[PDB]
């Protein structure tokens, strides 16, 4: 037994019905088999102790998913899933690592095994603190989450939670994988775009951090103040509705 | 991100184009607008433009003024007609959004009416 919560209920019939959905929605992707992919998936973590999980285990369902996105049409986020989901609902030409196969699969799911059989444990999975940190959940979202940033070219945009104490956390998987992995020359500049929840919070000391990180990378850092994020998103979709312009 | 243009001197009556390109996902996404400050005052802004084209114009230059739009960049030009000192001022492109900010700003364009 494990502190963190078992494995997401019907856990395979999800990951099936999700990629069948997935290659519904993204045309695009028709050419993967879905079967073949549950197997890869079952693959890297089945009949393994769950803490022992590395990234090599997931290497069968990379290359089974794998998905060229525009490179220039990123958008990374941390702690504000919800709004760069919507976000990209509306501006349709952009992709969020959960917009990807892999990513839409595994969102929101838990999932372990055990060593000893090939069942999948129901009851509980490690939670990252307080029993593992390289169990199949956190394991796999480090390597998609390394993959993604390292694919991104160009301007990369990021949306972070302005209402946070910490509105950049180096200790996030933003902080900690996703950032470390933008590349140099193919990546020109690093565009935050802070949420409100109305002073400037471009100047707060964890944004100043994420400039210096991302400096030290020899990459251009830009922050922006995103002070409505609702009236924002109605405007990306309807930008003629004269709500979305100042008063003169 | 933001370059001004199209500035100059001009005698009282006659016309100006100022131009603006700005370049970024935000600008594109965003109604945009020209803003001027006299150099004892506040920044006003005087004319507003959304991503499609729709435009607002402050009362005192209605009628003189066209602003147009061209869509990442987009580019913001105003034509300026029938010039009055009054109008003697920098002038600046940006957001003009209540959802995004007017964060930084160009180096804008002086005009100058006599």
């Amino acid at each position: 037994t494990w502190s963190g919560p078992g494995t997401t209920k019907r856990f395979p019939e999800t990951v099936l019905a999700r990629c069948v959905k997935y290659t519904e929605i993204h045309p695009e992707m028709r050419h993967v088999d879905c079967q073949s992919v549950w197997d890869a998936f079952k693959g890297a973590f089945i009949s393994k102790h769950p803490c022992d999980i590395t990234e090599e285990d997931y290497q069968p369902l990379m290359k089974l998913g794998t998905q060229t996105v525009p490179c220039n049409k990123i958008l990374l986020w941390s702690r504000i899933k919800d709004l760069a989901h919507q976000f990209t609902q509306v501006q349709r030409d952009m992709f969020t690592l959960e917009d990807t196969l892999l990513g839409y699969l595994a969102d929101d799911l838990t999932w372990c095994g055990e060593f000893d059989t090939s069942k999948i444990n129901y009851q509980s999975c490690p939670d990252w603190r307080k029993d593992c940190s390289n169990n199949p959940v956190s394991v796999f979202w480090k390597t998609v989450s390394r993959r993604f940033a390292e694919a991104a070219c160009d301007v990369v945009h990021v949306m972070l939670d302005g209402s946070r104490s910490k509105i950049f956390d180096k200790d996030s998987t933003f902080g900690s994988v996703e950032v470390h992995n933008l590349q140099p020359e193919k990546v020109q500049t690093l565009e935050a775009w802070v949420i409100h929840g109305s002073r400037d919070l471009c100047q707060d000391p964890t944004i100043k951090e994420l400039e210096s990180i991302i400096s030290k990378r020899n990459i251009q850092f830009s922050c922006k103040n995103i002070y409505r994020p609702d009236k924002f998103l109605q405007c990306v979709k309807n930008p003629e509705d004269s709500s979305c312009t100042s008063e003169i | 991100q933001l370059q001004e243009s199209g500035g100059g001197s001009v005698q009282a009556g006659g016309s100006l184009t100022l131009s603006c390109t700005a370049s970024g996902l935000l600008f594109r996404l965003a109604s945009m607008g020209w803003y001027r400050q006299a150099p004892g005052k506040e920044r006003e802004l005087i004319a507003t433009i959304t991503v499609g084209g729709k435009t607002n114009y402050k009362d005192s230059v209605q009628g003189r003024f066209i602003i147009t739009r061209d869509n990442t960049k987009s580019t913001v030009t105003l034509q300026m007609n029938r010039l009055k000192p009054e109008d003697t001022a920098v002038y600046y492109c940006n957001t003009a959004s209540p959802a995004v900010g007017a964060d930084t700003w160009g180096q804008g364009t002086r005009v100058t009416v006599s």
